[PDB]
């Protein structure tokens, strides 16, 4: 009704229709503690929130007010909350409040409550027509948006809008294929659509990440993938992995094709197989080598798979 | 320095020559950090990590007890900043005057609902997360008064509210859901020793049912691996003695991968950014790791240090993270608050010390008077507050009811 921002908005206190009522001013105690100095403003609205709220006056001209308050302080889950509660007592129009929620989102898409309110709504009407739209929109500002992708997998779920994601997921990768997020959802997707047992899919799956790995080898999400896909039955089971990955040594190589290997090797004794005695030294190898020069960073960890890998 | 050196400028990031959104970032982020590092060099000095403990202390002990309105975005967090404050304090090793203490106590009382937990501020619904801070920051002080302060009874009750039948909990009554609250909900609990036969039903199978195929942990089943919901998580079956619930093998390649090459710090998320705050929430997935691997007998396990760079990590913090006016940051560039400089400075910490049993293998960088006094990797306060905590209300019955 009046902009937090009009140069003609303004003080609540100042305000004809909101001289009924007392403005409550916050209790902090006789010796206050991480106290925000808060701005006349901010102190305004506020005061009086405490007031329609104490009073629980849920009434028309409180529901504009939670709007400034949570302007003022999106993260304020408590006014959040009694909003809801104007929503569902004055019975206003939630799709008119759909779009609110969207604005503020573009606004502050790392915020906790605003997510959480859509969801509420969505709920409410059972209506999720609007939202792989939205989603990709801020996904489009930043691929990576936590909350985005975790909002985006509730409704896929939820409503069972499995059928055009992966072709979305196959976008995103297109565009940055290092985005973690992407992957990840590429997993959610298929394995709860198809699943990885599917020869045909597990093998076009694959081959397609081998493709990614050869063609940006240092990406390491691509790896993770690879090895989550395929650990889940072992990578021993998978006899000409370790030699593609081989000719990658000197093609395609990084300290993850190492790792890899360190991998397979390790399933390759879990099964028990003959050279195994090479195949323990090669691996130890390699554990030195990342461990010594390849990946020191984690050199802690890398001599620690040496020495497990002395046990078992 | 390990960071310093020449052949550690090869851990630079290798672009593959197919540059995204994702390697422009990166790489940016690393010639900022590459600055820092030859600072030194440029400036022909010799290079000297000190952590500048008083001005840190200055800045902590104002903000305990006002704060700019550029805090107006946190009044729903009070607890919160007194926890961070309050145990950057405690890690500096700094003082918390028995009347400081106690206001703070006054305080987080009028935070306290009626229904249990406690709220953002005076007046505010009750939440886990100010719950949690609010507890560890009277354990943090830990005295009669502070403990007190804490309505046993009533936690029980709010606990119970949030409850769910899968085994998750709500953050707050109507409020979302994810692997916080189960931390949350632990931490609390466990240390004020409320936790009855049937309060975490299930909880460890849900929080099982979040680590990925990434080998971490995600906010909510299906979810991507993340740094801060895999301590939660961790910690959380931990507490719940229940570690194995996890493929702790592959949770400790994934975390391991997350400290930076080139960089030192950690990561929250693969292909992410370095971030101060991760130097706790994922580094301290290692001693935790510690524990639960040593707990199955695992005889391949070091007596002397983390499965992560301590060095690196300490390097990174000290160099990188340090605000000259006092308080840590994300990144250089990044402002300062609380909470980077009460993650960074526990980061700190737990790269500073070890343990194993009965080893202490300590590695201090920079000036001696760098290290910092220990931190529980589970709770994130002074080992010697948790277990004076959880003592003093082990001598108080489990409501029962
Ligand atoms: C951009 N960025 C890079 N690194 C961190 C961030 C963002 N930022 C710092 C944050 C936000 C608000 C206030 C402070 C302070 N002081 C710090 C974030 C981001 C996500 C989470 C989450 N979950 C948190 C967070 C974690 C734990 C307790 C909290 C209590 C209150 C509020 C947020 C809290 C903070
Ligand atoms: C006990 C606790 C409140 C623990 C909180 C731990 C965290 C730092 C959680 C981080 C929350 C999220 C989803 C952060 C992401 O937005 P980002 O990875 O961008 O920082
Ligand atoms: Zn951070």
């Amino acid at each position: 009704f009046l902009s937090l921002d009009s140069p003609t908005y303004v003080l609540y206190r100042d305000r004809a229709e909101w001289a009924d009522i007392d403005p409550v001013p916050q209790n902090d105690g006789p010796s206050p503690v991480v106290q925000i100095i808060y701005s006349e403003k901010f102190r305004d609205v506020y005061d009086y929130f405490r007031a329609v709220l104490q009073r629980d006056e849920r009434s028309e001209r409180a529901f504009k007010l939670t709007r400034d308050a949570i302007e003022l302080n999106a993260a304020n889950y408590t006014v959040w909350h009694f909003r809801r509660v104007l929503l569902r007592s004055l019975q206003k129009d939630l799709q008119e409040e759909m779009n609110y929620i969207t604005a503020i989102i573009e606004e502050q898409p790392k915020n906790y409550q605003v997510w959480h309110h859509r969801r509420v709504l969505v709920e409410w009407l059972k209506d999720p027509s609007q939202e792989l739209e939205f989603i990709a929109d801020i996904l489009n500002q930043d691929a990576k948006n936590y909350h985005a992708w975790q909002h985006r997998q509730w409704v896929i779920q939820e409503f069972r809008l499995w059928d055009n994601e992966l072709q979305y997921v196959d976008q995103l990768l297109k565009e940055d294929v290092r985005n973690n997020s992407v992957w990840n959802q590429r997993h959610f997707v298929i394995s709860n659509t198809t699943g990885y047992s599917d020869r045909a899919v597990l093998e076009r799956e694959v081959q397609y990440t081998l493709e990614m790995i050869k063609l940006v080898p240092h990406n390491e999400s691509a790896w993770n993938y690879l090895k989550g896909i395929l650990q889940d039955r072992g990578l021993s089971r998978y006899p000409n992995l370790l030699n593609q990955l081989l000719d990658l040594q000197p093609s395609h190589s990084s300290p993850y094709l190492i790792a890899f290997l360190v991998d397979i090797y390790e399933d390759m004794l879990e099964n028990q197989c003959d050279n195994k005695e090479d195949i323990l030294n090669k691996a130890l190898e390699l554990c030195e080598i990342l461990a010594k020069e390849k990946d020191t960073i984690r050199k802690e960890y890398w001599r620690y798979i040496g020495r497990s890998l002395q046990s078992k | 320095l390990y960071s310093l050196r020449p052949e550690h400028a090869r851990e630079r990031l290798q672009d593959d020559s197919v540059e995204t959104v994702t390697s422009i970032e990166q790489a940016k982020v690393e010639e900022k950090i590459q600055e820092v590092f030859s600072s030194y060099k440029f400036n022909h000095l010799v290079p000297r990590l000190v952590l500048q403990r008083e001005k840190h202390f200055h800045y902590l002990k104002r903000g305990l007890r006002q704060l700019t309105d550029a805090y107006e975005c946190l009044d729903a967090s009070r607890p919160w900043l007194c926890y961070w404050i309050l145990h950057s304090l405690e890690l500096l090793d700094e003082p918390i005057p028995q009347i400081v203490a106690t206001d703070v106590c006054q305080f987080l009382e009028l935070c306290q609902s009626p229904d249990g937990g406690f709220g953002g501020g005076p007046g505010q619904y009750p939440h886990l997360a100010p719950t949690y801070a609010a507890v560890n920051a009277l354990c943090i002080i830990g005295t009669e008064e502070a403990y007190n302060v804490i309505n046993r009874e009533k936690l029980l009750q709010y606990l119970y509210s949030l409850k769910q039948p899968d085994g998750s909990f709500l953050m707050h009554v109507g409020g979302e859901v994810d692997v916080r609250s189960a931390y949350c909900a632990a931490s609390v609990a466990s240390l004020t020793n409320i936790i009855t036969p049937d309060l975490f039903e299930g909880t460890a199978e849900w929080i099982a049912r979040c680590q990925n195929w990434e080998g971490g942990i995600g906010g909510v089943p299906g979810m991507e691996a993340h740094g801060g919901y895999t301590f939660c998580g961790l910690a959380a079956l931990v507490i719940l003695k229940k570690e194995r619930s996890l493929n702790l093998k592959s949770l400790l390649q994934w975390v391991t991968s997350r400290q930076m090459r080139f960089e030192g710090g950690f990561q929250g998320r693969c292909n992410k950014l370095v971030d101060g705050c991760y130097s706790f929430w994922q580094a301290g997935l290692l001693p935790l790791l510690h524990r639960a691997l040593h707990a199955q007998g695992d005889p391949a396990l070091s007596m002397s240090h983390w499965m992560f760079h301590q060095q690196a990590l300490q390097e990174y913090i000290l160099m990188c993270c340090q605000c000259p006016a006092g308080g840590l940051l994300d990144k250089p560039g990044k402002s300062r608050d609380f909470y980077h400089t009460c993650y960074c400075l526990s980061g700190l910490s737990i790269a500073q010390h070890f343990g194993s049993g009965a080893m202490l293998h300590d590695v201090v960088m920079g000036v001696p008077e760098n290290v910092l006094q220990p931190t529980h990797p589970v709770y994130n306060i002074g080992p010697d507050k948790v277990i004076q905590a959880t003592t003093h209300f082990l001598q108080k019955p489990v409501p029962g009811f």
